[PDB]
């Protein structure tokens, strides 16, 4: 939130280039968390395609015969949809040990 | 951008101030004149894109002197120096200064009489038109994270 | 079918859009070692790593590079940046973006000019990792 | 592929919308006109094969303005800017956008009068026709192995 | 008699047909050692091995090379491919095909563009063994 | 070898099948025609020896269209595409296929009217004539060896 | 927007204005060392210093360089100078000046002429530190 | 008097006439060592041997080189050949033939083609001894 | 203001005026060593000496160089000469003369000619000390 | 079977020293030098040897990122007490057949480098040692 709400709310125009810049910033933040071994590696940040599709369908947009790139380029007024994928390691809670005589 | 009409008007005004002979733009008037008339025209324009939004322009501007009465060639040689004294480094058109890369002049005979041809080239970078959509500032940012 | 033309190229450096950019280029060069295996005439290779190399070329509109790195270079601390390149030809079907990270510049050009020539600046750089956005 | 007739029609339609003077394609009509007529034609086409199935095309398109009444050269200089304002980056022909590599313009005298000549080049890749035989999917594959 | 023109050239890479290909080239370079034999002025050579080298040149229609090798190069595992080249000029009597196996690419070009120039990509490679089909 | 008459006949036959207007080879007939006639000729041939017995030939073939009646320039632009549709890659002359290296087309005015000029070049290797003496097989070989 | 042309270039050497100057150039080249870190394919670099290089090109109007350095070079003491370069194109918005300090010249040209050719002199130099005046 | 033109050139390789041949070249390069003798300013040389070098250039009409050497190169045995070159210009007075023996080829070209370009193959080689037939 | 043209150039060699001279050139190249001082990123240099180099280019009117140095070179004793260069363009304000002493020539050209080409001779040389007369 | 890709690369190794992973490691090497005595047996020309023991030797080279080596032994050496450490080396190449791990025990270091630097040169520290025992863990 100190990256998102502090600067990118109400101070930056909502254009696809700025969306890409915000995505890059978030990914660069996640790299530091990965390097401290808090989460696992290979964490991806990208545009939430399904939520954006639903919001576009909510208004008067014919989603047919539109390119996926054309869908992503659409300007969703003043709202941004993003989706992240991160992995967290759980503690040991089950053990299955086998012994051969 | 910058309009060619403005450049032609600026050059014509300079010539009007610095010379007493008449200045014409179309061939019919110089044909109908009694003698010692100028002629101003833009010879050619070349546009090349050097960046996404800007072009590079080279404009060649031609000035002609046609003395009709006899024994006025010495007047042409006098006028050459006065023309040289004006277009040395740059000219100012619409609060913008454009460089003059080189000067060229030649004395050749056209039809039955000799004429003086004074040319020079302007080089400057100019921007093409574009239409930009306006977006409102970011207000709400949704970030959902999962596996 | 059309091939993307480089006229439609945009570059973001350190979060700021670079208005003047003539060309951009980034490449990854691999490191290989020759290995000869007994009983085989052909020679095989083993891959050991890679290096990132590239350069920019931009007109001398302003003093960007100095304001970027000049004082920090003298002080003894070397800064690192991130650059984004976008190529979107309207004739082609889709666009392409790349994020290049951990950039370090090879040199700095204080001044360079000649009579009758518009100024140009080219700055090579080396990078370590890249990330891909809007794959075609 | 893409037809030249469509490109000419698109340019003629653009000129019709943006200018009030008449547009002609043939010499006799511009000769018979009373004055201030346009002329549009495709100067040259160059085709070069760059791949097995595609060619590379460079098309040079010429626009001419011939003002018949006297003292209309200033109108020509005005019209040059309006022509420049339209053909900056690309044009759309049959849901396809073609780049404009460079612009060229020259003012020269033809026969007894001066004319304006506005040209530009389009560059795009296009595919040649071919006929491909249809085969049915593989159903039975026989493989006999021996010494 | 006619000599085959390179306009009629097709390339298959990793089992997929490469629609855009400007040129293809593959060569085998031998390794020799100088040996001087007593009593002879002329110097003889002994053949001790060979190396396979080549390159491709294709227009920048899509991001093929990245989807091929980009993530695996970072991970630390190098992939190998098989490429097939076919040259069939209708004027000439017959066709020619070659299978090149165990291909490894020398570098990767993330992005390269310039104003007013259509993009081109060339990627050298090294191979070990080849097989011949439809020999003229 | 391969005869130029055969190439010209093949092109004329193709044009006859694909177009309804008449095709002529000599200037007098096209002058005497009432309108909308073709013209086919071989522009130039260049021969260069690349091997002992073979030459390299570059043949440039010219096709002309001269519409006499008024308002047939749009027909010229229509005909350009139909001509383009035929000569894409190669043509077959006497069970031999010859490549087409490049295409060129230009619209220029000749005498008082505009004409369309469609050209392309063929490239192929061809063999010169030679006379070879016939020898009989070896029957007796004498070899005497001494100091 | 316009890019500055080098026609509007002036140079001050040792406190004296150089009337004839065809071109001026000064650059800072960095020194880097390759460092390989265990567990990473990409190779990183460490910045260890920099070098200053440049040159001048001026017409042979007078014997300036000799009067500058000739006798001191023979005697055994090498002088150091300060040079100022100014670039102010009227079309562009602002001007730019740089002060280059601790200059040492690489060579001295006694005489050089050819039939039908106007004389030109170019003298490379190396510098250590720079200061910036009137940044853009 | 006339100088022979290379148009009238024929080549026999391994007992088979090579129909397509653009040029042929064979040279003998000597090996010399510098020797300095006391009391003499001029430096003399001693001849210690020689090397044979050359190349061929021929159009890509057929797959000759592969059928010649391909399988044997992989197997591990290098073949040697004999080539005969004849130059007989009708304008000149006489003809010239040379037999080149113990030929070994430097490399093998599997495939090489480009759009709009007729294929050409050039193969360098090294030889040891030569014999002369029909000297002029 | 005018720049001196090289058409007005005269050369005196060994006290004799050289009538035919196409160009003359003499330069002093300094020797520097890199020195790295603790606590400073910029690298400094120390001047440790210099070398004098130059060359002449003159038409092959007569056999001057042989009569100068030929027999003495064979005998084993190398001669040294003094050359004077004068550059006096009437348009320019003043003249310039330089005396170059302790000249030694690098090579000797016995003969060199080709069909349809006028002969030219160029002889590089190395010098130690110079003296200046009529400084502008 | 045998292929070029199977050869292990040194970039993929890592080293644990005293239970703490060392990230700034350049190379690691361990070896065991056997002791053999020549014995001449009557009636046979070829000499034969008898094995009596082994000696362990090795070294570690690492970038001079931090003063790690001082904190381990600097104060203890002056007082007269010698510490013993345990090192674990793991070599995990994705192309090769798995990974091999070895534990080297009873390590005693040969020298301590207080300071070593030169103008214009990056810093490196190499420390040789001797050991006595070893274990095999996940050998290929």
């Amino acid at each position: 939130r100190k990256v998102i709400i502090d600067d990118y709310i109400g101070k930056v125009t909502n254009s696809y280039d700025n969306k890409c810049l915000l995505i890059v910033a978030i990914k660069s933040y996640l790299e530091e968390l990965e390097k401290s071994a808090l989460i696992e590696s290979d964490s991806t940040v990208e545009i939430d395609f399904e939520a954006q599709k639903s919001y576009l369908k909510s208004k008067g947009v014919d989603l047919s015969y539109m390119t996926l790139q054309e869908i992503k380029e659409a300007n969703t007024g003043s709202k941004v949809f993003l989706k992240a994928k991160i992995k967290v390691l759980d503690a040991m809670e089950d053990i299955d040990l086998s012994i051969e005589i | 951008m910058l309009k060619y009409k403005e450049i032609l008007e600026t050059i014509i005004e300079i010539l009007k101030k610095n010379f007493t002979e008449s200045i014409f733009i179309d061939d019919e008037s110089v044909q109908g004149s009694e003698g010692s008339c100028f002629f101003v025209s833009i010879l050619s324009v070349i546009c090349t894109p050097v960046m996404l939004n800007t072009n590079n322009k080279d404009i060649v501007i031609s000035i002609k002197y046609l003395p009709k009465p006899q024994s006025k060639s010495i007047r042409m040689y006098e006028i050459s120096d006065e023309l040289n004294k004006l277009f040395n480094r740059n000219i100012k058109v619409t609060d913008r200064k454009l460089n003059i890369t080189k000067l060229e002049q030649s004395i050749k005979k056209e039809e039955s009489i000799y004429v003086l041809n004074f040319t020079f080239t302007l080089n400057y970078l100019d921007s093409v038109y574009e239409e930009d959509v306006v977006y409102e500032n970011m207000k709400e940012i949704n970030l959902n994270l999962g596996e | 079918r059309n091939v993307m033309s480089g006229t439609w190229g945009e570059l973001w450096l350190d979060g700021n859009k670079v208005a003047e950019v003539k060309k951009f280029q980034a490449k990854m060069e691999f490191t290989k070692e020759d290995i000869i295996i007994a009983g085989q005439m052909g020679t095989d290779t083993k891959y050991m790593g890679y290096k990132g190399k590239g350069s920019i070329t931009l007109y001398h509109v302003s003093s960007r590079m100095h304001k970027l790195i000049g004082e920090k270079i003298k002080r003894g601390s070397e800064p690192r940046f991130v650059a984004i390149s976008k190529l979107n030809d309207p004739d082609s079907y889709g666009a392409e973006r790349i994020a290049v990270k951990n950039i370090a510049f090879d040199d700095l050009t204080l001044a360079d000019w000649e009579v009758g020539v518009k100024g140009e600046i080219e700055a090579p750089f080396t990078f370590t990792e890249y990330d891909f956005l809007d794959i075609i």
